[PDB]
RNA sequence: GAUUCACGCAGUGUUAACGUGCAAAUUACUUGUCAUAUUUGAGUAUAGGGGCGAAAGACUCAUCGAACUAUCUAGUAGCUGG
RNA sequence: AAGGUUCCUAAACAACAUUACUUGGAUUAGGGUGAAUCGAUCCUAAAUUACAGAUGGAAAUCCUUAAGAAAAGGAUUGAAAGGGAAUAAGAUUAAUAGUUCUUAAUCAAGAGAAAUGGUAACAUAUCAUGAACUUUAAAAUGGAGUGUGAAAAUCUACGGAAGAGUUCUCUUUUCUUCUUAACAAAAGUAAAUUCCACUGAAAUGAAUCAAUCAGAGAAGUGGAAUUUAUUGGCUUUGUAAGAAAUUCAAUGAAUUGUGGUAUUUUUGCAGUCUUCAUAAAAAUUAAAGGGAAUCUUUUGCUCGUACUAAUAACCGCAACAGGUCUCCAAGAAGCAAAAUCUUUAGUUAAAUAGAAUAACGCAGGUAAGGGAAGUCGGCAACAUAGCUCUGUAAGUUAGCAAGAAAGAGUAGCUCUGGUGAUUAUCGAAUCAGAACUUUAAAGGUUAGGGGAAUCCGACUGUUUAAUAAAAACAUAGCAUUCUGAUAAAUCUAAAAGGUUCAUUACAGAAUGUGAUUUCUGCCCAGUGCUCUG
RNA sequence: UUUCACUCAUUUCGUUAAAUGUUAA
């Protein structure tokens, strides 16, 4: 009863959407974001994540405030 | 909703100025007098015709009467 | 659930917003190759995962 | 191998004390002038049974000497007490069941419980149901005496240790034989999560030292050093004899 | 036979979720929200429960009348009629009998 | 109703002849009324595991597991009585 | 921590059905059990030479005599295929 | 909870729902979720996280009131099942309704020398002043089983009103409706418990199904209080008949008694039993001790509210015979919430049908004579089966074995007697007995095969999710070892660090054997362990 | 170096850091 009946069960969310990242990666019980680490002041980064790095970072978004410092 | 009991306070709660509306119902043997105040509805249950007329001639001519009987208004 | 937040609410109803089609007078433009929405999903479909 | 149970046992995840409906801590109250040049009169206002402990709790109500209300404090039963009884507390209390004194002041033979292993720590020795400790003598040059241990072991201790006239209440418990595993299975639901206990040579060589082969034995002395390392020190530790004692 | 439904959205049947199920017109059976079996006060010497005080919720003693919830006696609603005979003995005879004892005897 | 198995009858024939009547001893014992030290009368009942309770006195004792008083908590408060009057007379 | 029936639960037997199945473990009858060492929801705690285990090397997201995932890494192959 | 627009309507059927579809939980386009009273918000539980401090090479770890010039006293979070101020009936929408409409209430925050009565228990439309400080109580506390009060449902007696069915054979017949909220009032009147006054019990009484109680005071008489799903439990009353239900007519008219010594459910109450188990806290409220001081009207903010909750809306790749926590609950029959049939409600479609009626299959059966001769093995099937009376062995831990084994009875119709309440009537199913009859009667469904031995485990219990449920594990019992608590075991890199420990030898920690009975023999050379040498 | 006596770092605790020690009385 490992495989189908067992998958009956699961109606709980361990993880809901992240305030920082907007990924569902904030886990509930260990209270921390397993994806932008939350409350962590400093971005979660890993060089073996080099994917990651290139997902979320830098240039990545609307680049607001810094595309006009850049260009002026 | 309250319960009046004898006519020395209906009397009493006509005669005051708290009255807001009063509706007379006939029912088959007894006769309801739902005076409407500002808080709740005191009713008195009459056997007597003659009775309730006197009712009638102390309400103030300066309040809503509403007559209700066997069908609705 | 019938229970939720009010962030929770506006995002579950972003994504009914972002459930539909290229109106018709776009698919007219010159030059235009966006004749359906690609993003589309429906519930007994796929979960949105959220 | 694993870790054996025993190491699991000190991080204290499911090993926790099940203290949730315990009443608190039963000690003596602070000594302070009052309970050191005079006497304090405490009134036993109700007993009690405390969860994961054999010996019923009092609730004593002593009124503040300094400030104006209560003092409530929680003593351990003294075979004997009963509701609306008044205990004194102090240097010049009477020697009666119940009576809080210093160890100096009790002649010798005289029966002691919840002992003070030094002045002022509020109860160390003899807590247990139906447990006590004898007076044996004193020494007035050093204003220390010396007390015999439940174990039968002899201690000296400082004549201003405080310490309950009597025996502890509830003896006898351990006597009544345990019948059934259910009755072992509530006796713990105070206490630690240690009950069903698994024979070593019944696990797998992984988990226990002792897991065996084909034959389910030990293999070999289970007599250890008190220096083996954790999770290999299992059996008897640093043992003088072994057998049955004729 | 008229099966009736939780009119909240509690659906388990907790003490604080109690419910009555009362007759209406035509025959139709609805949903009362009962309230919950309080406790009375007792005296604070002997534990037993006090006579003319109501067994009703805390907030409750709010909405009563100003002599509805305490007997006219010296400590009246805290302590019982045998609990204070007992404390005006103690408190004149032991009085009496130290005043005869010391200062003098 | 029965031989010698008067309350350990309720055991049935599953724990072991010895085991059943040195219990028989224990549960006869924690079951019955005892003198109530202050009004004299066989009301005192036990609650917990060393609380007795005099149930038409208004009294709490504490005492043994299974009896009021045991046999080492009665010798212990004749040895204190001994000693308190020889202490306070020289 | 007595004997049984019922709502439920399990999984003794048929080593029945099915075995490119209803189902990556299910169905039918039979059997056992069906409240105190009981059944169960939610919250919470315990994490990889770690945890948890009435102890089967069992369970730890269909993965366990050491999980999953990414990097070292295009690991090395006196061996196999081209 | 999870899903997230799947809810409603209209148009439309290219694709999808193993045929087809005018159908759709599918396509297109609009519409739909209304709260002072329901919840979140508030409080704390297990637990969780900050400033300063301690530790660390480091990231970071520890501490949660101890270390602090921090917080009258102890910080943050933590429950849509724990605690919690206050809303009900009727109607309305294609869809929302304790949320809208009508009617009727309730709650909170505002605004406009200081009382009597009763012997007493105690009582008075706010009444009848009550600060600091302190205490008490409530919120707030297990389970079992027995008795009983009340309401509802079902059943039934009496008196009808209205409508419907049957009617060639009868049937004064069968069936349906005859109702009432929150909040308050007080004509009439209950059950149980606890107290108060008089008096003082033995020839001891009083009492329950059981108990249990009394000279620190019974029974008796007279009172007081509390509980009984809002005021005050039930009938009754205002609400309120104007609503609603059943009929009649073409919006308008008719009625809406009283009971029961029956069953079930719910809900309280009263004592009894049980534990080496004693079965939460805070927010918030009231009262006391104390004596400091001298009716009207206004407002009630933020968020959730649609729909499924499953043999089609959830998790399993799906419209998957798997899995997933709860509330309400009719009749027959029976011990039974059992199997079987029906009523209110729902549905007739839920991976396509038609023809023929071959072999081999899957599911359910029967059988002449024999009766395990089949087979590794009575595997599979057959057989016993309810209730009543008689009767029951060896063995035994004296409790059991035991429903041992074995034998007899059971139907229908017509009768008779027993078990009560009130002064002849009223009512309950239960037991026993007697004639007569037949197809000779538990068996439509449900429903134990029995006996004589041997081995293992003592027993109840747990186990390899998905080939092993067992003699394996656990268990109580027995026994051994260490430890005086600054200890023993033991987690951590470290730490005024952490667990047993809210602890203290009747304790903590580490092991072997496995109930009860009986007995545990000899050996200290070797290897361990230990020594006061 | 050993053997003693003290506290002054240090170890382990307790509190509302709530009468410790010495005199007067």
């Amino acid at each position: 009863t490992k495989g189908t009946s067992c998958r009956g069960t699961r109606h709980n969310k361990t993880h809901i959407l992240c305030k920082r990242c907007g990924k569902r990666s904030w886990h509930l019980q260990k209270q921390r974001c397993a994806s932008c680490g939350y409350p962590d002041a400093k971005m979660r980064q890993y060089a073996w994540g080099y994917k990651a790095l290139r997902r979320r970072t830098q240039g990545t978004g609307r680049m607001r405030h810094l595309k006009i410092a850049l260009k002026r | 909703p309250k319960q009046v009991q004898e006519f020395k306070q209906i009397l009493k709660l006509l005669k005051s100025g708290s009255i807001r509306a009063v509706r007379v119902k006939t029912n088959g043997e007894n006769t309801k007098f739902k005076v409407r105040c500002a808080k709740y509805l005191y009713t008195y249950i009459c056997a007597d015709k003659a009775k309730a007329e006197e009712l009638k001639k102390a309400i103030p001519k300066d309040i809503h009467v509403v007559e209700i009987a066997k069908k609705a208004p | 659930t019938g229970h939720k937040g009010f962030s929770y609410k506006l995002k579950l109803g972003k994504k009914i917003h972002q459930n539909r089609g290229v109106p018709q007078w776009f698919r007219m433009k010159t030059g235009n190759t966006i004749n359906y929405n690609f993003k589309r999903r429906h519930w007994n479909r796929r979960k949105m995962g959220m | 191998g694993r870790r054996t149970l025993s190491q699991r046992k000190g991080r204290g995840s499911i090993f926790k004390s099940r203290s949730h409906h315990k009443l608190g801590v039963a000690q003596h109250r602070a000594i302070d002038f009052f309970e050191r040049h005079s006497t304090v009169r405490g009134l036993v206002k109700s007993i009690e049974h405390d969860p994961g402990r054999g010996a019923p709790l009092a609730r004593v109500v002593f009124r503040n000497p300094r400030q104006y209300g209560l003092d409530k404090e929680l003593f351990i039963c003294a075979e004997g007490l009963y509701s609306g009884q008044y205990i004194y507390c102090g240097s010049k209390a009477s020697l009666h069941i119940g009576n809080v004194l210093p160890i100096g002041q009790c002649p010798e033979g005289t029966v002691v419980c919840n002992v003070e292993s030094k002045p002022g720590d509020r109860g160390i020795i003899a807590r247990a149901s139906g447990n006590y400790a004898t007076v044996i003598s004193h020494n007035a040059d050093n204003e220390t005496t010396r007390i015999r241990l439940p174990s039968g072991a002899k201690k000296t201790l400082k004549s201003n240790c405080r310490a309950m006239v009597g025996i502890i209440a509830g003896g006898g418990r351990t006597e009544k034989p345990i019948l059934k595993a259910g009755v072992a299975y509530r006796m713990y639901k105070a206490k630690r999560t240690t009950w069903p206990r698994v024979r070593g040579v019944a696990m797998n060589p992984v988990d226990h030292p002792h897991g065996g082969g084909n034959h389910q034995h030990v293999g070999h002395p289970t007599t250890l050093k008190r220096s083996s390392p954790p999770g290999q020190k299992a059996g008897k530790v640093a043992a003088r004899r072994t057998g049955l004692i004729r | 036979a008229v099966r009736v439904t939780y009119v909240r959205k509690h659906s388990y049947n907790t003490k604080s979720n109690g419910i009555r199920i009362v007759k209406t017109a035509g025959g139709n059976m609805t949903v009362q929200h009962r309230q919950k079996i309080s406790n009375g006060v007792r005296c604070g010497d002997c534990g037993c429960v006090l006579a003319g005080i109501r067994h009703i919720r805390p907030h409750q003693y709010g909405w009563l009348g100003k002599s509805k919830r305490t007997v006219t006696r010296a400590y009246g609603g805290v302590k019982c009629h045998k609990c204070v005979q007992k404390k005006i003995l103690r408190a004149f005879l032991i009085n009496e009998h130290n005043l005869i004892k010391l200062a003098a005897a | 109703r029965t031989k010698k198995v008067g309350i350990v009858g309720k055991y049935g024939t599953r724990y072991g002849a010895s085991l059943r009547k040195v219990i028989k001893k224990i549960e006869i014992a924690q079951h019955s009324k005892y003198v109530c030290p202050f009004c004299c009368k066989e009301a005192v009942r036990r609650t917990a595991c060393g609380i007795w309770e005099c149930k038409g006195c208004k009294k709490q004792i504490a005492g043994g597991a299974y009896t009021l008083s045991t046999i080492s908590g009665a010798t212990v408060r004749s040895t204190v009585r001994r000693l308190r009057d020889a202490k306070n007379s020289q």
